[PDB]
């Protein structure tokens, strides 16, 4: 019927590929070499862990995706490990050396090394889907092939499947963690190329899911993979109703509007629901009622700006499990009456809301919450401003003294082109500024329609 | 894959890899003939980036053996993993450099380097993907400063796009070597300064401190050293060669660590380093190793780096830890200690982590950091330069190999040069003033 397509660049985009594919082996019950032990179909049915999976020969599944770094190890490790034989080999491709944290080699002297291997393996893949609706990517965004060929990527895909829907899940930089020192670099390079390409770009922080981790959570001392475990729940959710049946369905061609308040902005955070140690769920039990308000709470973001400092714009609201939409439909209310949430002026029709009937697969070892029904919020905000208004002062402040930037010149990239993104950057901050106001009139909002 | 090439210059450099090579080889359980019968397969699987395997289940290291003497040589053949190198790459002298850098890059040097070219060639093609090219070798001696400028010169010319690298030792601040060290240390940088990606400062001095007062050694001699000087190059490494929650190679971390591209001289560090005495008294966490890594006492080079501001930094993490953990001790040193950095770079930090420990401890951090700090290193060398230089002291052992003193003139003008733009980077502001001009005319209409 109809299919999505997984693509994981750079180190992070991996690591978080070995975690989404491993929960979408849970809760489809596919074992690590493609085989369904306990398949039930009646054939050509619905079914839909065939827009997840390409069914292979006997009955072996195969998951729709493709992975990269320049760097063999990273891939290795997925060729070694507990899932090897999940994948066909042709999808894992290498490097000959990393991309090292220049974007400049992930674009330009190494990622042209890769790109169209690159493409030729997806063209395969997607020559075999019945009706591909699109690409959802996770990548190393202030990486070295994270960013730069995720970019170089974005814009080899667009020539060609131009109306698929072309989605994306960075990493972003962070309030006060650093991993990186040419991070915000990156962030802005590969930001100044894929705002003329993506349908969404979903973005979410390490720094942030530490916090939500620590306190809700109640884990000790996250690991990366504790944490690709969790954000892998925001791609699972927002796939429910591509792979479950429910009583009200998403598609892709849905969420780049319904999070895309207009089109410059296309930049929402997001967040999954009630995230706590298997103790408190013991403890306490949680309704549809407060794991709704939960969604809206500073301290429950998986990226750091307040929600106060600036106002919403578009949500989407993901239901999963036993819930019902009289309840639901209250629940939002709640968010709807209590004004330390403020949306703006230009959008007082804000929610957007989906309800799938099956319930989140519990973990191994059953290591979370033992809540039936849990539920995904996704929204876009004007307050993610106060979050590139750190990176772009970040660029100023290194571009002032010429910092690394002989590294992006000995790869090819001229001061023109650093200069020319950072100028669109100084445009995104007067396009999260055109909102900033009650105004109808007619370039910003629409004079002749009514809301 | 991704394939190092290493080096070991004159009496100095062929001991640090001497030592190097029984390190390294241990921690791939390498038996001293170069075989194997190990217990991990991801040991193994993963030796090649400084290995190639010889027939019938063999191993040999990708190493050049280099020495202007038959002395030096002579021990490493009959030492522990003597047998593990190719007898082929030792290619050497009758003569010696006689503590002089014109000498090794101008004479005796300069009549054999062709003949070890050749062997640096045929294990460039050997590799799979040639990664770069380390050096262990001295800065204030004659032969591993004056044979390896010579070595970089001619490689660093037919491998342009290869990372250039070199695990320098330097002359102490307080007691001397050799006599010539500062005219050694100036002449061989006067080369390395535009034909290196990497450079590093080590300071014996400092490795005499950090053997008596944390490691607690009695008696405390090279072959401490050459351990303290190894682990920290298996370490910055570990990244590479093996799996970890981030994997990072040495240029992906050298991107990080130059802003400016003659300020690539850098101070190392390695963590912890509790004594015998001490272990079961004090805990190994990523707050008591961070402590240990930023502790002044701790660096393995000439200064305390709060005589200047870091540029940058790395943190080479090894072992199993929370990431969290990690991430959030980097952030406190930033905030508590901001005046330790430079305010224009935002955050100095690129952070890589192992999944495999070094052996016999829970965890390690290796560390590389780039404080303008490092001046104190080249005022002192540049001054003692000039002090014996104004004399003309020494100099005819320089000049009867093919020297003028316009080249020890124009050498430390250089450093001159040099000194000034690391201080012209020191104490500089985050913050670049606008004018009080007035826009338009001045009217009261
Ligand atoms: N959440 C999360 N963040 C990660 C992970 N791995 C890396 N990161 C983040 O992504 C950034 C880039 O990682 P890199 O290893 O540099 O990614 P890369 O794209 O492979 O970069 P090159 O190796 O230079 O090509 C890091 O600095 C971290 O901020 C991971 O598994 N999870
Ligand atoms: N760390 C370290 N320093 C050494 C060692 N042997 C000598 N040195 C120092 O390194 C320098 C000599 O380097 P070398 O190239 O062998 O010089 P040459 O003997 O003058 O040709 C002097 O500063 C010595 O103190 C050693 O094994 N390890
Ligand atoms: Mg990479």
């Amino acid at each position: 019927m109809r299919e999505c397509i997984s693509i994981h660049v750079g180190q992070a985009g991996v690591q978080i590929g070995n975690a989404c594919w491993e929960l979408y082996c849970l809760e489809h019950g596919i074992q690590p070499d493609g085989q369904m032990p306990s398949d039930k179909t009646i054939g050509g049915g619905d079914d839909s862990f065939n827009t997840f999976f390409s069914e292979t020969g006997a009955g072996k599944h195969v998951p729709r995706a493709v992975f990269v770094d320049l760097e063999p190890t990273v891939i290795d490790e997925v060729r070694t490990g507990t899932y090897r034989q999940l994948f066909h080999p042709e999808q894992l491709i290498t490097g000959k050396e990393d991309a090292a944290n220049n974007y400049a080699r992930g674009h330009y002297t190494i990622g042209k090394e890769i790109i169209d291997l690159v493409l030729d393996r997806i063209r395969k893949l997607a020559d075999q889907c019945t009706g591909l609706q699109g690409f959802l990517v996770f990548h190393s965004f202030g990486g070295g092939t994270g960013s730069g060929f995720t970019s170089l990527l974005m814009e080899r895909l667009s020539v060609d499947y131009g109306k698929k829907s072309k989605l994306e899940f960075s990493i972003y930089p962070a309030p006060q963690v650093s991993t990186a020192v040419v991070e915000p670099y990156n962030s802005i390079l590969t930001t100044h190329t894929t705002l003329e390409h993506s349908d969404c770009a979903f973005m979410v922080d390490n720094e942030a899911i530490y916090d939500i981790c620590r306190r809700n959570l109640d884990i000790e001392r996250p690991t990366y993979t504790n944490l690709n475990r969790l954000i892998s729940q925001i791609v699972s959710s927002i796939t429910a109703s591509l792979r479950f049946d429910g009583a009200l369905n998403v598609d892709l061609t849905e969420f780049q509007t319904n999070l895309v308040p207009y089109p410059r902005i296309h930049f929402p955070l997001a967040t999954y629901a009630p995230v706590i140690s298997a103790e408190k769920a013991y403890h306490e039990q949680l309704s549809v009622a407060e794991i709704t308000n939960a969604c809206f709470e500073p301290a429950n973001q998986m990226v750091k700006c307040d929600p106060r400092h600036g106002k919403y714009m578009a949500c989407c609201l993901l239901y999963r499990g036993d819930v019902v939409p009289k309840d639901v439909n209250a629940a939002i209310a709640t968010i709807k009456t209590k004004r330390s949430i403020q949306f703006v002026d230009w959008c007082p029709t804000g929610f957007k809301v989906g309800i799938n009937y099956q319930p989140p697969t519990v973990v191994p070892g059953g290591d979370l919450a033992k809540v039936q029904r849990a539920v995904c919020m996704l929204s876009n905000t004007t307050a993610i401003a106060e979050a590139w208004a750190r990176l772009d002062h970040k660029f100023d402040l290194m571009y002032a003294k010429r910092a690394f930037v002989h590294w992006y010149v000995g790869e090819g990239m001229e001061e023109g082109e650093f200069s020319e993104a950072r100028e669109d950057m100084a445009a995104l901050e007067k396009d999260y500024e055109e909102v900033g106001v009650d105004s109808v009139e007619g370039e910003g909002e629409e004079e002749g329609e009514e809301y | 894959m991704r394939e190092i090439v290493h080096i070991q210059a004159g009496q100095c450099g062929n001991q640090i890899g001497a030592k190097f090579w029984e390190v390294i080889s241990d921690e791939h359980g390498i038996d001293p003939t170069g075989s194997y019968h190990g217990d991990s397969d991801l040991q193994l699987e993963r030796i090649n980036v400084y290995y190639n395997e010889a027939a019938g289940n063999k191993y040999v290291p990708r190493a050049i053996l280099v020495d202007l003497e038959p002395g030096t040589m002579d021990s490493v053949r009959s030492g522990p993993f003597g047998q593990i190198f190719r007898p082929d790459n030792f290619v050497f002298g009758q003569s010696g450099a006689g503590n002089n850098w014109a000498k090794g890059h101008y004479t005796e040097g300069a009549e054999l380097v062709d003949s070890v070219l050749d062997v640096v060639r045929k294990e460039s093609e050997s590799c799979d993907c040639l990664q770069g090219f380390q050096l262990t070798h001295s800065l204030g001696g004659g032969t591993g400063s004056g044979m390896g400028t010579l070595l970089i010169s001619k490689i660093r010319e037919e491998y342009p796009d290869r990372i250039m690298n070199t695990f320098s030792v330097v002359p102490s601040p307080k007691v001397s070597d050799t006599v010539v060290e500062p005219y050694n240390a100036t002449l061989s940088v006067h080369q390395l300064v535009e034909n290196t990606d990497e450079t590093y400062c080590i300071d014996n001095e400092a490795l005499y401190d950090i053997c008596f007062r944390t490691l607690k050694l009695t008696t405390p001699t090279y072959g401490d050293l050459n351990h303290l000087v190894s682990a920290t190059m298996s370490g910055v490494t570990t990244c590479l060669r093996f799996p970890g929650q981030l994997n990072a190679d040495l240029r992906k971390l050298a991107v990080n660590m130059v802003p400016f591209p003659r300020l690539h001289f850098f101070m190392p560090g390695f963590a912890p380093l509790t004594s015998r005495g001490s272990q079961q008294y004090r805990a190994l966490t990523v707050p008591e190793l961070t402590q240990q890594m930023f502790d002044a006492k701790n660096m393995m080079a000439a200064c305390d780096p709060r005589h200047g501001r870091y540029l940058t930094v790395a943190a080479v993490f090894r072992g199993r830890m929370s990431m969290k953990e990690v991430d959030e001790q980097m952030l406190n040193v930033q905030n508590k200690n901001s005046s330790y950095f430079v305010e224009w770079i935002p955050n100095n930090v690129k952070t890589a982590v192992c999944d495999i420990p070094p052996r016999g401890l829970k965890m390690s951090a290796t560390f590389i950091g780039n404080s303008t700090a490092i001046q104190e290193l080249f005022k002192r060398i540049s001054e003692q330069f000039t002090a014996m230089f104004r004399r003309k002291a020494f100099l005819h052992w320089y000049t009867g190999e093919g020297m003028d003193e316009m080249e020890f003139t124009e050498a430390e003008s250089n450093m001159n040069d040099l000194v000034s733009e690391y201080q012209q980077y020191q104490d500089a502001t985050a913050d670049e003033q606008g004018e009080f001009e007035e826009e338009g005319e001045e009217d009261e209409a």
